[PDB]
């Protein structure tokens, strides 16, 4: 059995144990949550073992299993450098997301844990499948559990949010599916090691680009196709929000490295100016509206839109540093947005029952531990150096600038505006007077649980902000394979 | 009110009512000369301007290893 | 075999007036269909595009025999609803294999199992069902214009009789009247089309019509406009019977008016037979060379109906609040997909067509079985809802409103999950069998240049997903309005169960409550198998998809 | 203190010779040609499978 | 010259960095070529990195006098900077070119 | 991993489990435990039978591929004139 199948199998086992342990012991729900948490820890331990064995400069897919039993739809699993870090992000985020909801899920706890465990398997399968149609199957599989997760555990507007995310993702994905089916018909399969050797003709590439781009712009999301996120990321339970912003936004980014860069190089280069205008517009518009957003969780949700615009522009840069910076930013966004959602949707929300900014002020006076982590997280959101967020923003922005200078210059303005909404939101909540007079009771500071999920997330962003080689070293060789172009005295050697 | 018991908050009805208006404002949008002009400016004009500028300057310049006796222009 | 079962069943039925025999007669109809499967299974050891039989009036193909068996298997599954009581008493002290085979349990069952329910007291119900099956098998196997007409009337007339067999229901008699009246109009179009074929060609043989068409497809005195024009009129009558738009209006009323158990058979069996029969007729009239004939091809009626069924089926379903009317509009939408695959005549589209029809029939079957089982599960529940209290024919159709499913996930979560899996398969969410079905039809349509229809299919699917999501929202997102009956479990209301051995000697007695009444095993097992087939298709797809691949390769074998 | 200790004991020593633990990690994750062998076998098999479907899907009516 | 390390040899390309006369149905041979083009680009790039390192030492060694004593490294680094770049294999895999054209 | 026998033995086990769950009956009471070897045994039988269908289907598809190539070849040789 492959280690990659073990990765997909462990959460299914935990689902089985959670659903059957009532027959061997009214079992306390603590037991259920213990099983699910240990299930995620083991999945993380396996991914760490894979990474220790993983080789940084191999262009062969690693840890694959021979099938020799070909069918119409066979799940082939494999890993390289451009997918190994997304697998690690998924297995680190999932335990933290479980602990972040340890107390706030009060009814239907078995259903909540089974959905999150199933989400872990499906999201991991997205990064590991070696077939383009397998990518769509896992990308779309997470929708029904996400629909149910929002509708069973969401806030007051959960129905409208659940419908929005389902119908937006489905609609975009249906245009991606038509693009994938055209590829499958021309080439005869969507297996990576066969399709990547195909050379689609330019007009085919253009109409293939449209349809894959429509889906990825719905999922990025670009501004104007992002109301599903402003609803779903806010109405979701806290664990749903962490998974939705840390891993689910990353699907469209990893999807660009498999579905556009190797097989649509000519359409990608010829259309980069359309991608860059949309990415530039998204960076400014999302930034200005974040500045005027009064729901604290909606403000953290809108800043995800602005950050994802920069990794999208870095992924179309066709430069090494822009592509590596895009992956670096994707990962750094996962730690920072997880921490800011915990701070808002899990610490403020649990204490007050409200998400309106008008009711918060001067929290530093009574919650020094919260304000310390909240501030460090707000510096990460502003891309402050010593966070992995600066390294990703700088490399992404440099590649975007070098590819198309006017687009990079506008995208660079994010260095001013991400600071503006991060510092503005930090000042209004932690600072900005004495403790808010709307609080009748005093508030306790972070519990040990809250401290150690914030500390862990803050630890990852700072350690990788100082030594980003821990990810870049395993990125360099594989990411070389998606660059398109030639030097005159370097090419066609004899 | 939302699962776990939270602390007592002096929930100010005016502020709560303002928060409700913001959540429901989409239900009351209408096409007027003002709203159409603003929407057209933000969605069409400004993006198409950046798109046109990005189009016209794509490939215009390269800085890498440019010395004196050379040009930044490539095209 | 099907003709012997009908005549033998009729003779036994003729000399009985005992209504307690209905459950036994239904069980025998299951045994009879199992033999029909055995005989047709033995008839699959040859390769041919077709062998004419019985003076050339009928024919057999590998495709014909496969769908004979499939019709029998769907009919055995539907026949369970009238062969077993809906609820059982189960206890953990009568669960061993020695208890089931050598011991017996005694208790007052009449009220619990609904022994004298309406669907348990119609003696001729399994017999009329067999008549419809004979109509359907004969139509698949028809080689001849007169055989077509006789077969379609035989299947149609039994369906009208099935829609009215609950003669004491005003709703049922109304739906039977509507079906017969508009179905009589559609039969006239079929007879008109068959008649115009005969008066122009001088032949009743389908072989002869295909030969005339084949010669006439060359690239002046008797230019053959009649064939496409006749089949156009012919096809419209068949579009009515599969309830394709714009000839769809009848089915949301009829399917809602007739009792739900009847709807299960009525809504599923007829589409299989007409679509399979249409497949061969589509293949053998396809003008290969682009001539004037292709300009007036009758198959554009299929493509227009496909377009209209995609739009009507999804848009009209948005504001449906009655659960059975929603399923009718959901079928019309899925018929639009089936019609698209049939209209594009390619190896890929025929594969897609064959797989789509079989997966859709098992899925629509799972939805009806879950709907019936939920209705029979409310036995020990009460509601004070005012809307539910004003429903008509509650016994015939226990669930009539989508709102009746509100909070059902809190009543029975795994049965609610099975419904949600089935509905998500209708949407086409991977990796459910419904996604792979939609994926195959889209592939073929795109590969043959049907892009505009491919795009309308994806856009309609998002609209259709809205009312599917609305059913799921009702089940999961709200608390239920049904409460367990206080008196069914009131801590002092125990009914007695005796456990006896093979010698009718009492072994033990036990006191029982409403909590010891369960869904009968035939329905739970059938839902469970089909739900797991929908869910786990990605690990089981090889042989099932290969069967359609081989069948199409035979049909196209140059 | 632990970081200082673990860094010191994990050094390759005065000469560029792997330690006892260094040789174990290199041995376990060797895969001298395993990935290439398996990857090549799978690529050719799905290549041929695409060939067969292309033959069946484009067969003359 | 510095001896080629045991680790280095384990990853040394056995094929020339080219796509000429490479059967794309041979999975092993195509991936070998791709690896050779990628590795060759990195070597040229890592060469510039070493020249830059030497230029750095002489600048801090010659101080005021760097404008006169560091020209040889200066020229070398600019030549590498003008020519070396990781461009990938995929344009050259999809586009054959001839000198005689 | 798609071993037919193990998969369909597992399928039968999942049918019994889902059925017990749908019936809201306990998943494991001792006197009912014979059902899992039964449902799994019936599942194993369905999959030995699917095994032999696959063998026939493969042979049929292999013969079809040769016929298409043979058809393609002769038509190509016919066009040589
Ligand atoms: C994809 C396709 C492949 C999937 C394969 C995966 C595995 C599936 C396994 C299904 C097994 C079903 C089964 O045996 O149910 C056990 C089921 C156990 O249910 P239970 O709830 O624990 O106990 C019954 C309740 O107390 C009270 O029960 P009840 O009164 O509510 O129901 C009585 C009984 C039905 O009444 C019967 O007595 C069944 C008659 C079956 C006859 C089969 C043999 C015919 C030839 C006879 C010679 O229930 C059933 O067995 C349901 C049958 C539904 C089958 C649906 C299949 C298609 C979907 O029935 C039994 O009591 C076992 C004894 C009889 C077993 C049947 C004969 C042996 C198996 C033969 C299989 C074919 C070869
Ligand atoms: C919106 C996302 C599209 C989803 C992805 C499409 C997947 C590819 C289909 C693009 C399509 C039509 C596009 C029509 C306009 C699109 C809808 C208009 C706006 C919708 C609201 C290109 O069709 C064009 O293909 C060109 C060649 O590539 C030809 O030159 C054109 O003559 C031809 O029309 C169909 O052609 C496709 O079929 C294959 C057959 O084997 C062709 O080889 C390719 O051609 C392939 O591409
Ligand atoms: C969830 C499971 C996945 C789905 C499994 C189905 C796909 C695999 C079975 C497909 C199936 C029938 C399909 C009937 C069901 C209809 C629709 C099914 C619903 C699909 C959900 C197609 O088998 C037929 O396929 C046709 C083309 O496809 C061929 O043309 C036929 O020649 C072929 O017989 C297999 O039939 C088979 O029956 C068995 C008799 O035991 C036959 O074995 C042998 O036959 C005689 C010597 O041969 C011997 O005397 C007999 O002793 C021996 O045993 C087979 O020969 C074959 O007849
Ligand atoms: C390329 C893509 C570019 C897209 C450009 C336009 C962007 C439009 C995005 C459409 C995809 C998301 C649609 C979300 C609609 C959900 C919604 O309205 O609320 C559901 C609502 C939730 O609204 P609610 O929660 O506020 O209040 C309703 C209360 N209940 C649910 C009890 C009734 O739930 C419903 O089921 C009611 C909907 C009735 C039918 C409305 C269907 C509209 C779907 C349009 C899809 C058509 C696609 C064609 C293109
Ligand atoms: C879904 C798959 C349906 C398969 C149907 C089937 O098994 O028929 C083949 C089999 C073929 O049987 P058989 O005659 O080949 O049995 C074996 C014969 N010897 C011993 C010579 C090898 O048909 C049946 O036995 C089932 C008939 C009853 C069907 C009841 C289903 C409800
Ligand atoms: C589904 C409903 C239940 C099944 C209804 C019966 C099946 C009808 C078709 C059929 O008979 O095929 C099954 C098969 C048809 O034969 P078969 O060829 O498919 O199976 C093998 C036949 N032998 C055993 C000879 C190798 O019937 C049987 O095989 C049953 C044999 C046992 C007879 C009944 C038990 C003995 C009782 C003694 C008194
Ligand atoms: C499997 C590998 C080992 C994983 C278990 C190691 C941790 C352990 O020893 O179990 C301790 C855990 C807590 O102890 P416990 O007494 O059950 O506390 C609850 C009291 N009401 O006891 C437990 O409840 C652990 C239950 C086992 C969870 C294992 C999850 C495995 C899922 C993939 C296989
Ligand atoms: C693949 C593996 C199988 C898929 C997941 C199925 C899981 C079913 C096993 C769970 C069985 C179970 O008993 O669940 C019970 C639970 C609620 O029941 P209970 O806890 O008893 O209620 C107590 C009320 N006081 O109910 C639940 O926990 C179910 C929670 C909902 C299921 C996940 C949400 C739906 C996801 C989409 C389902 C349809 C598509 C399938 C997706 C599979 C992945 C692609
Ligand atoms: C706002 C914060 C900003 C932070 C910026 C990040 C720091 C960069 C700027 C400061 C740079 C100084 C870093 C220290 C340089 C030397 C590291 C060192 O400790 O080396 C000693 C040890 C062995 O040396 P070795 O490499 O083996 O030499 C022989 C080689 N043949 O090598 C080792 O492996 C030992 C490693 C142990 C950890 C190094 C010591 C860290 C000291 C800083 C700690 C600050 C936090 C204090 C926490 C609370 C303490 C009360």
């Amino acid at each position: 059995m492959s280690l990659l199948y073990v990765l997909l199998i462990i959460p299914i086992i935990g689902i089985f144990l959670i659903s059957t342990i009532d027959s061997f012991y009214f079992f306390n729900v603590s037991y259920y949550k213990k099983i699910a948490l240990i299930t995620t820890i083991l999945n993380l331990i396996v991914s760490l073992i894979i990474y220790i064995l993983f080789d940084f400069s191999n262009n062969q897919f690693q840890f694959i299993q021979e099938n020799l039993d070909l069918s119409f739809y066979d799940i082939y699993l494999g890993v390289d450098g451009v997918s190994i870090y997304f697998v690690l992000l998924t297995t680190i985020i999932m335990p933290i997301a479980l602990v972040s909801n340890w107390n706030s899920i009060t009814n239907n706890i078995k259903s909540y844990l089974i959905i999150m465990l199933l989400l872990e398997t499906l999201l991991l399968a997205v990064f590991l499948v070696l077939d383009v149609l397998l990518f769509y199957i896992f990308f779309e599989s997470i929708l029904p559990p996400l629909f149910i997760l929002i509708g069973l555990f969401g806030s007051s507007n959960k129905v409208r949010a659940s419908f929005y995310i389902f119908l937006y993702t489905l609609l975009g994905s249906l245009f991606l599916l038509l693009s994938i089916l055209t590829m499958s018909s021309i080439v005869g399969t969507t297996y990576f090691d066969v399709l990547l050797k195909s050379s689609f003709e330019y007009t085919t590439q253009l109409f293939l680009f449209f349809g894959i781009f429509i889906a990825f712009a719905v999922k990025t999301p670009v501004w104007g196709l992002n109301s599903w996120l402003l609803r779903a990321h806010v109405e979701s339970p806290l664990g749903g929000s962490i998974v939705l912003a840390a891993i689910v936004l990353k699907l469209s980014l990893y999807g660009v490295f498999r579905l556009i860069l190797p097989i649509l190089p000519q359409a990608s280069l010829n259309l980069t100016y359309i991608v860059y205008a949309i990415g530039a517009i998204t960076v400014l518009y999302a930034s200005f509206s974040t500045l005027r957003t009064v729901d604290v969780k909606e403000l953290i949700a809108y800043s995800s839109v602005a950050h994802a615009a920069i990794y999208l522009m870095g992924v179309f840069s066709n430069t090494i540093q822009g592509l590596e910076g895009a992956i670096l930013l994707g990962l750094a966004h996962g730690f920072v947005s997880s921490g800011l959602f915990i701070c808002a949707g899990g610490i403020l929300y649990d204490r007050t029952g409200t998400r309106l900014i008008y009711f918060f002020r001067g929290l530093t006076q009574i919650m020094p531990l919260f304000s310390l982590f909240f501030f460090i997280l707000c510096l990460g959101n502003a891309g402050t150096p010593l966070t992995l967020n600066f390294v990703g923003e700088f490399m992404s922005l440099y590649g975007t600038l070098e590819r198309l200078p006017i687009a990079g210059m506008l995208a660079s303005t994010s260095i001013i505006f991400s600071a503006a909404y991060s510092i503005y939101m930090y000042n209004r909540i932690a600072f900005g007077g004495s403790v808010s007079l709307y609080f009748i009771d005093c508030f306790r500071d972070l519990t040990k649980r809250e401290f150690f999920i914030l500390f862990t997330l803050v630890s990852f962003t700072v350690i990788l902000g100082i030594y980003p080689s821990f990810v870049l070293d395993g990125l360099h060789y594989n990411i070389s394979s998606v660059v398109y172009g030639i030097e005159p005295n370097a090419s066609y050697l004899t | 009110m939302a699962g776990l018991q939270h602390y007592k908050i002096a929930m100010d009805p005016a502020l709560v009512r303002l928060g409700s208006m913001i959540s429901n404002r989409y239900k009351y949008f209408r096409w007027t000369k003002r709203t159409a002009l603003v929407s057209f400016m933000y969605v069409v004009v400004v993006p198409s301007t950046i798109g046109y500028l990005a189009y016209k300057t794509d490939g215009l310049w390269d800085l890498r290893a440019k010395r004196r006796g050379d040009l930044i222009s490539e095209r | 075999m099907i003709m012997i079962s009908i005549l033998s069943l009729l003779l036994s039925t003729s000399v009985t007036l005992r209504r307690d025999m209905s459950i036994l007669f239904n069980r025998i109809s299951i045994i009879a269909l199992a033999y029909c499967i055995l005989h047709d299974t033995m008839s699959l050891s040859f390769i041919s595009k077709g062998i004419g039989l019985h003076g050339g009036l009928l024919h057999i193909t590998n495709l014909t025999q496969i769908f004979h068996i499939f019709i029998f298997i769907i009919s055995i599954l539907i026949l369970q609803l009238t062969s077993f009581y809906p609820r059982k008493v189960w206890i953990p002290e009568y669960s061993s294999l020695k208890d089931i085979f050598f011991n017996k349990i005694l208790y007052y069952r009449t009220k619990i199992i609904n022994k004298m329910g309406e669907h348990m007291k119609i003696i001729e119900y399994p017999l009329i069902l067999l008549f419809v099956i004979s109509g359907a098998v004969f139509l698949i196997s028809t080689n001849d214009l007169v055989s077509i007409f006789l077969s379609i009337e035989l299947q149609s007339y039994g369906l009208y009789l099935l829609s009215t067999i609950y003669r004491n229901s005003e709703l049922s008699t109304t739906g039977g009247l509507i079906y017969f009246l508009l179905g009589g109009l559609s039969s006239c179009f079929i007879l008109l089309g068959t008649s115009l074929l005969y008066v122009n060609s001088g032949t009743t043989s389908l072989d002869g019509l295909y030969i005339l068409n084949s010669i006439s497809d060359v690239n002046s005195w008797y230019k053959p406009y009649y064939l496409n024009f006749s089949l156009l009129i012919f096809s419209i009558g068949f579009l009515f019977k599969v309830s394709a738009a714009p000839f769809h209006f009848w089915s949301p009323d009829v399917y809602d008016a007739i009792p739900t158990i009847v709807t299960t058979f009525v809504a599923i069996i007829a589409k299989i037979s007409i679509f399979i029969f249409l497949l061969e007729l589509v293949y053998y009239t396809n003008s290969n060379a682009n001539s004037y004939l292709s300009e007036f091809s009758w198959t554009y009626a299929l493509l227009i109906s496909s377009l209209l069924s995609l739009i009507i089926g999804t848009v009209v379903g948005l504001t449906q609040f009655r659960i059975k009317r929603l399923l009718a509009y959901s079928t019309i939408s899925h018929v639009g997909f089936i019609l698209l695959a049939l209209s594009v005549s390619s190896i890929e589209s025929t594969q897609a067509f064959i797989f789509y029809l079989i997966q859709y029939s098992i899925s629509n079957l799972n939805a009806f079985f879950i709907l019936i089982t939920i209705g029979f599960s409310l036995y020990g529940y009460v509601t004070n809802n005012k809307e539910y209290k004003s429903l008509l024919d509650k016994n015939n159709s226990p669930i009539q409103l989508i709102s009746q499913l509100k909070g059902y996930f809190y009543i029975n979560p795994l049965l609610s999950l099975s419904l949600a899996i089935t509905i998500f398969s209708f949407v086409g969410v991977p990796p459910l069998v419904g996604f792979f079905a939609k994926q195959m039809v889209l592939s073929a349509a795109l590969d043959n240049g049907y892009i505009f229809l491919s795009l309308i299919a994806i856009i309609t699917s998002v609209i259709g997903a809205v009312y599917y999501l609305n059913v799921i929202k009702e089940i999961f997102f709200y608390s239920p309005e049904h409460e367990v009956n206080p008196v069914l479990n009131e801590s002092d209301s125990n009914f007695s169960l005796r456990i006896l051995n093979e010698k009718n000697v009492l072994i033990r007695s036990v006191l029982l409550k409403g909590r010891n009444i369960f869904i009968s095993s035939p329905f739970s097992i059938t839902i469970s198998i089909i739900t797991n087939v929908i869910l786990l298709f990605i690990f089981m797809n090889k042989e099932w998809l290969s069967m359609g691949t081989i069948l199409v390769q035979i049909l196209f074998s140059a | 203190a632990s970081s200082f200790v673990i860094y010191n004991i994990s050094r390759p020593g005065p000469n560029g010779e792997p330690s006892s633990l260094h040789k174990w990690f290199s041995k376990i994750s060797d895969y001298k040609d395993e990935w290439e062998t398996r990857n090549t076998l799978m690529a050719a098999a799905l290549e041929q499978a695409a060939h067969d479907k292309h033959l069946l899907l484009t067969a003359e009516r | 010259p510095t001896p080629e390390s045991e680790a280095f040899l384990a990853k040394k390309p056995q094929v020339p960095p080219t796509f000429d006369g490479v059967d794309y149905e041979d999975n092993k041979r195509l991936k070998q070529a791709q690896d050779a083009i990628i590795r060759e680009q990195w070597v040229q790039v890592m060469m510039g990195r070493l020249v830059r390192e030497e230029l750095s030492k002489c600048y801090y060694r010659e101080g005021v006098n760097h404008l006169e004593k560091c020209g040889k490294l200066r020229e070398r680094y600019l030549q590498l900077l003008a020519n070396a770049k990781v461009k990938g294999y995929l344009f050259e895999q999809q586009n054959y070119w001839s000198k005689e054209n | 991993m798609v071993n037919r026998i193990l998969f369909w033995t597992g399928f039968g086990l999942a049918v019994r489990f889902w059925q017990l769950g749908i019936e809201m009956r306990p998943f494991f009471n001792r006197k009912s435990l014979w059902a899992y070897p039964l449902f799994g045994g019936v599942g194993a039988s369905f999959g030995y039978w699917l095994q032999s269908i696959d063998e026939k289907q493969t042979k049929m598809l292999e013969e079809r591929k040769q016929a298409i190539l043979e058809k393609r070849a002769r038509r190509a040789q016919r066009q040589a004139e």
